[PDB]
């Protein structure tokens, strides 16, 4: 599994690839790993499936369940001290092989600079959360292989159409070292989803966006 | 004996008729909400679920505990089966076990009333549903509208005259407005809301003052 | 001592009789359920079993919490052992012990009546069977008919009358329907359903308006 | 303070006599009972052991308990020890125990009065024993009879005349329904039952409308 | 409030006092049981341990509780120690500390009036004791005789006056028998037992028909 | 061990062997392994007599209890269902070695068909019951001998007669290929134990038709 | 075992083979492994049948009971929530070896494309449930074999007969290659199991369309 | 039943209006409490969080009590999420909720009376809110001043009179202290403090003596 | 360690060794094994003294406990379970290596044929409680020694006379062959002990008698 997190001059965006294997075997070829958690924050998630998207779930009811009652949703920074309080309640689970870390990004309503107002945040296993920071991040299985290749493609401030397109090829380049991150699937037309967060809103990104990019970064690299 | 349940109903009348009043009704887009209320801190309507609402009146701190009572129990029933399977019913028949046992149980039965609104999902044909339930626990399903606090015979009554089906929102508003003089003021400090029909998931939504300003038809 | 229960009995009868009435029958088909109930959402009848029927009359807040704890017993039992040793018998006995305890324990009795109808297997040639039980658990077998809800002893005597076996379903709604009207209205406005023993399994249905226009005689 | 109980003690004696009433008596074949009673789904005598009966007068919902507390008492009893070594007067006992308790301490007393009859083993010569135990833990051995419910003065001394020891099952039968027409109708419909101690182990034997026809002598 | 124990007190005077006597008294042999008691099956005296005998007086269901009580206690403690360190004079401490918290604490006081008597071993000369408890924790120690149940007065003066040391068994038992002639019958009708120090380990006895025929003085 | 269950004509029947082990060491040679359990039912158990013994005497006492205190007798399927929960209660100690698999046969009176109103149910260690329906089934370290001759002289629908006697040989095939099975004593006169339930209810075989069975199995084995 | 699920016009089906072992030892020729949950829903299982067969009977007991307390039956996809959390609650077991895992079919009321509103849901033994979407599915030690035959031979939005013949076809190359399957046995006449789901409800397929079925394949594979 | 509330109600009442009195007011820096309290040891104004403020009259270690639990669940909500999400509303609905329980379970109702002021982050132009909750559960949300304590009614209409948005530090004071002296001494013997909305996070601030000095206008 | 239990015309006895071992280190001479645990029953206890001597004797007072309450002994058949009870509850202890093993014997007072009341009763070590009616029975280490002598030289209804000197002879065997069970010492004069249940009851044999007994089989045996 690969999941990247980009900050770009409007907001935020979540990538991740939609590969599940069991072992060698491959399991999914359609999983859904990024999901909008509120009007202004989405999370994505690795590790074992069976929990992992259930809590992310539970995630995004939490959330509004607290702005029904308050009447006023959650700070940025109270969003992710939830997340970790749900990771760090799964340690048990996570000792036993059932871990799962989820990546958050949200733009900031509180923030200052508002151009700056996207943020990425990681996690522990032990519910540990911390603040990216550097224009990027990734988790899982093939993040090491997206970071380095972010490090090298990735343009800090840049638009979204940009940001968007580094994400799809990061991805690409994880899927391309990593056999359990599996990239674009141009014969089944599935390729990997995305969200992204602005003054507006989160967003879904559109599986024509998601196509035509995933065409460009193949057809890029087709051309040797 | 019987005389104590007597007295814990007068108890709880009073109370309720000695607040003010709130409209519930439905329409062309779905719900409407308009109660009497000068803050626009504390609330007497609020969200339940995504197509659910909730208003009140009686004591203050006692609907509010119902309030948020029900918006765990909605959201608790929609994570353990779907969002879809969450329905204003089964809200309702939970609240009404709940003040039933309040009423027989406790020290002092709640000086409270209760209406549960549901509204049919963005495709669906189905006509809204309003649901009443009283502090003995007692319920009742209304289709067309529901009136509670104070004074409700002359407010009922002029309700019960000037309601038409597919009224419009602006019209609405002004059957409900009107009926709410009929009662004892009134002008544009009250708290109002809708369960619009028209949105994708969340239908609740609160009508603030420019926008009520346009709504409320003077005396 | 003596006067306590005295007048817990008094606040639960009169409950009971201030409120509308409900008839049950056994005809050709299995057995008819014939309720006074002007709405259409909060219902008085109700599937337990496979085999089995419930129907009420009193505070709705009271009997719906103890129809759900029949369909609880119910499945249960049916689980622990096999469906077809979950009992009307079983259910009536539990309802008494249950309903007794209420009214000697409980702050407040249950304003409430019960009865539990049966009806056989598929094949079985056994003639249903009607259980009653009351707010202090008494409990009592009809195999023909029960009448519960306000002022019983006309609508009895007119049923005691115009009972006949092995009606037929019109006949048989018809029996109710008038016996209905010795009471105190009456039209196609209340709640009917059936046991209808041809059936597989679930044995219970309800019958909707165009088909209960059918077999509502006018007055 | 002793009024309390005074008045506990009445509730329960009116509650009881203004029931049917029942007869059990022993014969030559073992032990008969004899209980006013028109339903035949819900009973009043009833097998508790191998050779122990059990019948009851007074609230239905009450004795029915004590009734199933005294088979778990005895079944678990047995297969701690040996099936053998559970006794009448052991289960007469706990009864006089429970109800005494209930007296003194629930909310109502319980309107009951309870009779466990016992028949010896196949082979033994040991003579049928009879327990009666009251509602306020009261508890009496009988070797010829006992009568129970409603008004029992004219029934008991109609049996203290009428009864003779090693009495035939149809003459047992005659003195205990000639018995019962002393009292206050009394047709073949009554509940009858035996401990026919010839049995190797069950001894206890409900006897039918057929062959209790040709029992009930006419009056 | 000093009220409210004078009329439980009553309570169980006057229960005690309602029902039939015992006498316990001092002889050769040991310790003498004799009790007015129609019955064979239900008991009013007892074997508590091997030189511990037990007999009561008021609501059977109560005495015998406490019977049981005490043999759990004795046996329990003998079990823990030794057989030997089961103590007449713990027992009775025990009693009065448990009778004691019952007629502060519970509903009713238990009618009951209790004697534990306690013979020496087989060798030693020590004279056997006897201890009364009662109703309220009330204990004192008797080392010649004890009268209680029914009218006491009249029966504990002829006592007090027919009493003599190193009595012979048939006529420690005239003595009894005629004292309790002078209440108000007494007939080879009574409960009659002993604590016979000759004996190795159980000491206690109980005297059949055959043998008290010739023991029990004519009138 | 060696416990069979057959179906015939008029109902069915259970049969089982007399002996007891501690490894090598024949520890009973008349252990009662075959208990009715009502009226209509009949058990057999394999396993730690410890508890296989008592346990088929709680189920029988459960039987009987619910029928007092409903007044009417279980199904026969609540009846397996109730031997179901106690196996998966022994759960516990079988996991550390105190086993035990009873065989369960009754006599429907609810069953359509009232020539095949036999029924056999065998169970697992968890708890799980199984129907038959094959007209014969075995438990026990010989069940597996008992089977494949009752595959061989087993005749469906027969008469009661001719079961019993099937029953007797596969029992004597299973102590001949199984020494913790233990066929036939003629020097002591002890027999297997066996049980018919018809319409007319469960009854005990008297031992001089088991020993009646046994000298015929044996003279016809003996013949070469 | 092998479990298979096919998505056609009209709606869903499920089929089934009818064997269990105990190693290598075959320990039943009947096995029923596709059970209707309710009106319009099935599920099938694999794994210990002990505590499987039981689950998916509590599982129809609770979808039942919760139409009688709501007066309206759970959405498809609240069923399926309510199945995650039964396999969710055997975690403990499944770690012990007593694993089973549930795969659901179901026609969506709430469908909008009533031509596809069947639907497929497989499981994790954490719980996690998933949308198969592919046309197919398969469950067991056998599944391997069976989806790889159905990749070749199933056809999208086929009829329902076409559909019960790839399904049996697939369950047959499954027995082909897997022991602990086990195909028609055409000498006791005993054949997979089917239910089909459709606007109509959930039916079982009758024993004789399975025969003519079975029948049919052997007869393409006798024929070299 | 409804007497019960009734004098619950007074003994609250009585008891506030016999303590002394405080004054909360909005002005140009954020929030001042001007409070009689003649101790510098107890007091009545307290910080809650960063930008919340604590006044309470009525019986000390009552509110006292009310003050810490306020300061342990503000700084608990702090923590499981974000400073900035600790709000004046939530800790006011928290008192409401409490109190209420009081005045309705325990012995005796709190003799209390509670405001909570809370001002806006830094930056913020967010006008200052104030809240207002009662011995019964009641809670009011002001936005320009709280009177309570003692007889409120002329101090009340005084502030009402004398209050002007905007006000400088040195009026708001003059204008909360000579509202202070239309009841009934109130000399620079008086708990004073402000919630300094220019402050970077901990807005609570006292003002001592030497600073009060010249602040408090003579009379 | 051995006990044995021998029936006869009139009743039932016990007889045990009197020694104690600690590995191969003797540890008593003179400890009692057999104990009156009631009028007409007796009980013999072989493993960990600490628990066995203490069980035994809280059986004695349940017994007489039972009796006092409700004025009535138990039937044997009663005694014989709680015995089991007891023995069940320290199935703990004996998984722990503080295992006891009782034997118990009794005078049936409800027996139909009065010279055949005597019973003998074998237990487990997870409370199976067995009836074993062969005439006699042993227990502890040396109890394979002890049978198979009384296989040789016991008379079934015998005499008391005859049926004690056959008991202290298995005994004499059992000491001959298991160093842990210990004969006869006639320089301490200390013998096996016994008890004899008959009509009349639970009596203890005389050492008088004992030792005459043991003088005897020693003279035969000495008599090469």
């Amino acid at each position: 599994t690969t999941i990247v997190a980009l900050t770009y001059k409007g907001g935020v965006l979540l990538a991740g690839d939609r590969r599940a294997t069991q072992g060698n075997l491959i399991a999914s070829r359609d999983v859904e790993k990024v999901y909008v958690t509120d009007e202004y924050s989405a999370a994505g998630i690795a590790g074992t499936a069976g929990i992992a998207i259930e809590l992310v779930r539970l995630f995004a009811v939490e959330l509004e369940h607290y702005e029904k009652i308050e009447g006023v949703p959650l700070t940025f920074d109270g969003k992710a001290n939830r997340l970790a309080s749900m990771v760090r309640g799964n340690l048990g689970a996570a000792m036993q092989g059932l871990a799962v870390v989820p990546l958050l990004v949200g733009y900031d309503l509180d923030a200052d600079d508002e151009s700056r107002a996207g943020r990425i945040v990681s996690y522990d296993v032990v519910g540990g959360r911390y603040e990216e920071r550097a224009g990027y991040h990734a988790v899982g299985s093939g993040s090491l292989f997206a970071k380095s290749a972010l490090k090298k493609i990735y343009s800090p401030d840049s638009d979204e159409e940009t940001a968007l397109r580094a994400a799809i090829e990061s991805l690409y380049d994880a899927a391309d070292d990593d056999s359990a991150t599996g990239g674009p699937d141009l014969t089944r037309g599935i390729y990997p989803t995305a969200v992204t967060i602005t003054q507006a809103g989160a967003v879904h990104v559109s599986e024509e966006t998601t196509s035509e990019l995933a065409r460009r970064i193949v057809a890029e690299r087709t051309e040797q | 004996a019987e005389q104590i349940m007597r007295d814990r109903s007068e108890l709880a009348r009073k109370g309720i008729a000695r607040g003010r009043s709130v409209v519930v009704l439905t329409f062309r887009d779905g719900v409407l909400f308009v109660a009497e209320n000068p803050s626009t801190a504390l609330h007497k309507v609020s969200e339940l679920y995504d197509r659910l609402g909730f208003a009140a009146v009686g004591k203050y701190n006692e609907f509010e505990n119902l309030r948020r009572a029900g918006i765990v129990h909605a959201d608790m029933r929609g994570y353990s089966y779907d969002r879809r399977d969450v329905t204003g019913r089964s809200l309702a028949n939970a609240y009404a076990q709940t003040l039933g046992t309040i009423f027989t149980e406790q020290p002092k039965p709640y000086e409270v009333e209760i209406c549960v609104a549901e509204v049919g999902r963005v495709g669906s044909p189905k006509a809204p549903q309003l649901y009443r339930i009283t502090y003995d626990g007692s319920i009742v399903d209304e289709q067309h509208f529901v009136v509670m606090g104070g004074t409700t015979e002359p407010i009922a009554t002029a309700m019960r005259e000037s309601y038409r089906a597919d009224l419009d929102l602006e019209a609405a508003v002004g059957i409900a407005v009107n009926a709410l003089r009929q009662g004892g003021v009134d002008v544009a400090s009250l708290e109002v809301a809708v369960l619009d029909q028209s949105r994708p998931r969340r239908a609740f939504r609160r009508i603030a003052g420019t926008a009520l300003e346009q709504l409320v038809p003077a005396e």
